[PDB]
């Protein structure tokens, strides 16, 4: 996250660290005690399918507090129409093997109805982006979790004010033109979070871009809405062996 | 009826045959009876911050 700030302990409790090997990957979004939803992309070179983790109730990756539960990914579930590499669909929906237990830490994020999302809450300006990600383009990542609010554009207005891959019905812009503030490639699978009358539902995920906080350039973000009911059938179905499913999309 | 300004529903907004409107929450929600709000059923509902709540 370039140009935000720390997310005080507890304010993000919906946001999932996603590790392989141990190691740092990307972000995700708890939507209820068994679903993550991330970004198709992370997965684009993942070889150890069995080492994957989720934390959850995470801030500070320095310490260990107490807050955190860890559980391994069972399923990684990608749409047939996202091509390894590219940036559209980007979206994977992730099950864990067991379900995290709720606290004050851990709480998950309402996925909204695909309506309600496309007429209520595609026109809520500001949203909050998050993560672990770079503070700065080619710099460090964050120790403690970052937050940033930023404003959404329509297709129209971002490629007007964008001075190169295009803007499908299926991502969305937001953020800033002016190279201050932007979610960047750590960020990856992280929530865009979007607040309507006194309850958080979850938007867009943490996509792509042309560096982070480019000059001329906005955030991309994958447009969730399109993707409810595809979410909603995956999560009522039983899993299945390996670790990654490509599903078909719609 | 949904169409315009949610139904006056808080959350999910469902339109019937004529002016019926029913108004709906995210599971971990109950329907008030003024049958726009939410109200939370549980501990932990979906996109509430307990530390922001609790103060
Ligand atoms: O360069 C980026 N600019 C906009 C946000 C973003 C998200 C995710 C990734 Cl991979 C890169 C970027
Ligand atoms: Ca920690």
């Amino acid at each position: 996250i370039v140009g935000g700030k720390v997310c005080p302990k507890g304010e993000c409790p919906w946001q999932v660290l996603l590790l392989v090997n141990g190691a740092q990957l990307c972000g995700g979004t708890l939507i209820n005690t068994i679903w993550v939803v991330s970004a198709a992309h992370c997965f684009d070179k993942i070889k150890n399918w069995r080492n994957l983790i989720a934390v959850l109730g995470e801030h500070d990756l320095s310490e260990h507090d107490g807050d955190e539960q860890s559980r391994r990914v069972a399923q990684v579930i990608i749409p047939s129409t996202y091509v390894p590499g590219t940036t559209n669909h980007d979206i994977a929906l992730l099950r864990l093997h067991q379900p995290v237990v709720l606290t004050d830490h851990v709480v998950p994020l309402c996925l909204p109805e695909r309506t309600f999302s496309e007429r209520t809450l595609a026109f809520v300006r500001f949203s909050l982006v998050s993560g672990w990600g770079q503070l700065l383009d080619r710099g460090a990542t964050a120790l403690e979790l970052m937050v940033l609010n930023v404003p959404r554009l329509m297709t129209q207005d971002c490629l007007q004010q964008s001075r190169s891959p295009n803007i499908t019905e299926y991502m969305f812009c937001a953020g800033y033109s002016d190279g201050s503030k932007d979610s960047c490639k750590g960020d990856s699978g992280g929530p865009h979070a979007t607040h309507y009358r006194g309850t958080w539902y979850l938007t867009g995920i943490v996509s792509w871009g042309q560096g982070c906080a480019t000059v001329g350039h906005f955030g991309v973000y994958t447009r969730v809405s399109q993707y409810i009911e595809w979410l909603q059938k995956l999560m009522r179905s039983e899993p299945r062996p390996g670790v990654l499913l490509r599903a078909p999309f719609p | 009826i949904c169409v315009n300004e949610n139904g006056g529903c808080e959350q999910y907004c469902s339109d019937h045959t004529g002016t019926k409107r029913s108004c709906r929450c995210h599971e971990g929600y109950s329907l008030l009876a003024d049958g726009v709000s939410c109200t939370p059923t549980v501990e932990y509902p979906c996109g509430k911050i307990p530390i922001l709540e609790k103060r």
